[PDB]
C-alpha cells in the first residue's frame, strides 16, 4: 500500500513504495498526494 | 570584474570534472539558469516589458507555448535570440512582454499558426 | 565523428566532431531545491581520456547532481537521459560544499547516493589566485555522493600554487571528518621542484624551487600536455601521489589533453634538470 496520508512524516521507509520525506522528489519517489496531503 | 550571465546577483559555479559547465548560484527568489526568474512575483508592474517570474496562461486558461520550442522559433520572440535574456525569452512558457503590449502575453496554440495572447497576470494596481 | 552540440539554452546543431579528438559527450546539472527543479544538458564533442562521472551534494536546503555520460559514435548523444531509474536509495554520505561555506562551517550533511555504483568522494580545489584574470570557479571543497574518474582510494597533487585532491570510498560514510585544508597535512619528508606554465618562462631553472611535499603526496611528478583555448605546450611539476603518477587524472585538474607524466621518488629527482 502506497498513499501519503499514511503519518507523511516519518521520514524514508526503506521497506515501502512512495516516500513522504523531504527529498522524496530528489530520489524521485514521492507519493502522487504527497504535494496535495503534507505540502498544500 | 563579474563573470557568466548570472543575474541577480547570482554567483557563478563551474566543475572540472565535468567539462567546465558553468551554472549560476542563485538566492531565494530566483531561479532559472541565470537567476533570471523571480519567482517570488505574481503580477506586474505597468506594461509588463520588466516583469520576469512565472505565469504560463493567458485570458482563456490556453497554457503557453515554450520560448524554445519549434513553432515559437518561428516567431518574432523567441529564446535563440541574442538578446533573449535581456527579454525573458527563455526555455520555459512563462508570460512576456518583450514587444510592449498594454500587457504581459505568450504565443499560444489556436488554429494552426498560433496566435499572440494577452495573459493570465495580475497587475499590482 | 560528428557529435550533437547542445548549448544550455538548448540552441543545437551538428559538428564534424572536431578534429584529433572523438568523443562526444552529454553533461547534466540538476539544481534541485525543496520541490523545485531545474536541468541543464549540454552536449559536443570532446577528447578521448574522458569518461561516465558522477559527484552530487547538498548545499543547505539544496541538492546540485552533476553527471556526465560518454559515447564514440557519428552521433550517439543525441536523445534523452538516464518507470522509476531510483527505485531505491542506497550508500550514505556526509555532503557540503563551499558556495554556502556548508563545508566550511561544518554544517555537513547525509546524502543517500541514487546509485548502486556511486561511493563517498571529498575534492579539494584550490588555487593560489589568478591567471586569465581569476581562473576556474570550482567550489573549493565539496563531498557527497559520486563516482569520479579513477576512484577506489585517493589522489592528489600540489605545488606552489595549487592544490587538487580526491578521497573516493566504498563504506558507510567513509568520507566524513573535517575539510582538509593542505597547510594542515603533515610535510611526509619529501622536497620536489614546482612551477607551471611553458618550459621557457614559467617552468625554466631560475623559476622552479622546491617545496615541501605533504600528505600522502610524496612522488615528484612532472606533467606535459596541452591547454585549453588550445594553447599547447602546458607543464606542471610537484608533489603527488602516485595515484597522480598513474593514469590522466592531472588532465582534468590542469584543463589539459594527451599528456604525459614522468614521477621519481628521491627528493629533488624534478628538475628540468
Ligand atoms: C608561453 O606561454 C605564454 C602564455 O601567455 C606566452 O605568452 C604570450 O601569450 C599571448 C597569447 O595571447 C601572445 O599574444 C597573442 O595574443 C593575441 C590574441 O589575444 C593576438 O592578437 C596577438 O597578436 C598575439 O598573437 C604573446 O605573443 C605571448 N608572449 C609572451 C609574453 O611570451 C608565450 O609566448 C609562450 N611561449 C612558449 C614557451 O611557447
Ligand atoms: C557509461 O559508460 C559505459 C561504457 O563503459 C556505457 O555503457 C554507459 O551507457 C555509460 N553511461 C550510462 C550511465 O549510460
Ligand atoms: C570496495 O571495493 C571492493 C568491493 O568488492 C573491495 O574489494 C574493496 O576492498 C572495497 N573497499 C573497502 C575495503 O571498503
Amino acid at each position: 500500500q502506497e498513499s501519503c496520508k499514511g503519518r507523511c512524516t516519518e521520514g524514508f521507509n526503506v521497506d515501502k513504495k512512495c516516500q513522504c520525506d523531504e527529498l522524496c522528489s530528489y530520489y524521485q519517489s514521492c507519493c502522487t498526494d504527497y504535494t496535495a496531503e503534507c505540502k498544500p | 570584474p563579474s563573470n557568466c550571465d548570472c543575474l541577480n546577483g547570482g554567483t557563478c559555479v563551474s566543475n572540472k570534472y565535468f567539462s567546465n559547465i558553468h551554472w549560476c548560484n542563485c538566492p531565494k527568489k530566483f531561479g532559472g539558469q541565470h537567476c533570471e526568474i523571480d519567482k517570488s512575483k505574481t503580477c506586474y508592474e505597468g506594461n509588463g516589458h520588466f516583469y520576469r517570474g512565472k505565469a504560463s496562461t493567458d485570458t482563456m486558461g490556453r497554457p503557453c507555448l515554450p520560448w524554445n520550442s519549434a513553432t515559437v522559433l518561428q516567431q518574432t520572440y523567441h529564446a535563440h535570440r541574442s538578446d533573449a535574456l535581456q527579454l525573458g525569452l527563455g526555455k520555459h512558457n512563462y508570460c512576456r512582454n518583450p514587444d510592449n503590449r498594454r500587457r504581459p502575453w505568450c504565443y499560444v496554440q489556436v488554429g494552426l499558426k498560433p496566435l499572440v495572447q494577452e495573459c493570465m497576470v495580475h497587475d499590482c494596481a | 565523428l560528428r557529435c550533437m552540440q547542445c548549448k544550455t539554452n538548448g540552441d543545437c546543431r551538428v559538428e564534424e566532431c572536431a578534429l584529433g579528438q572523438d568523443l562526444c559527450r552529454t553533461t547534466i546539472v540538476r539544481l534541485w531545491e525543496e520541490g523545485e527543479e531545474l536541468e541543464l544538458v549540454e552536449k559536443s564533442c570532446t577528447h578521448s581520456e574522458k569518461t561516465n562521472r558522477t559527484l552530487s551534494y547538498r548545499t543547505g536546503l539544496k541538492i546540485t547532481s552533476l553527471t556526465e555520460v560518454v559515447c564514440g559514435l557519428d552521433l550517439c548523444n543525441q536523445g534523452n537521459s538516464g518507470v522509476t531509474y531510483s527505485r531505491s536509495r542506497y550508500l550514505e554520505c556526509i555532503s557540503c560544499g563551499s558556495s554556502d561555506m556548508s563545508c566550511e562551517r561544518g554544517r555537513h550533511q547525509s546524502l543517500q547516493c541514487r546509485s548502486p555504483e556511486e561511493q563517498c568522494l571529498d575534492v579539494v580545489t584550490h588555487w593560489i589566485q589568478e591567471g586569465e584574470e581569476g581562473r576556474p570557479k570550482d567550489d573549493r571543497h565539496l563531498r557527497g555522493c559520486g563516482y569520479l574518474p579513477g576512484c577506489p582510494g585517493s589522489n592528489g597533487f600540489h605545488n606552489n600554487d595549487t592544490f587538487h585532491f580526491l578521497k573516493c570510498c566504498n563504506t558507510t560514510k567513509c568520507n566524513e571528518g573535517p575539510i582538509l585544508e593542505l597547510e594542515n597535512l603533515p610535510q611526509n619528508g619529501r622536497q620536489c621542484y614546482s612551477c607551471k606554465g611553458n618550459s621557457t618562462h614559467g617552468c625554466s631553472s631560475e623559476e622552479t624551487f622546491l617545496i615541501d611535499c605533504r600528505g600522502p603526496m610524496n612522488q615528484c611528478l612532472v606533467a606535459t600536455g596541452t591547454h585549453e583555448p588550445k594553447n599547447q605546450s602546458y607543464m606542471v611539476r610537484g608533489c603527488a601521489t602516485a595515484s597522480m603518477c598513474q593514469h590522466a587524472h592531472l588532465g582534468d585538474a590542469f584543463s589539459m589533453n594527451h599528456i604525459d607524466v614522468s614521477c621519481c621518488t628521491k627528493s629533488g629527482c624534478n628538475h628540468p634538470d
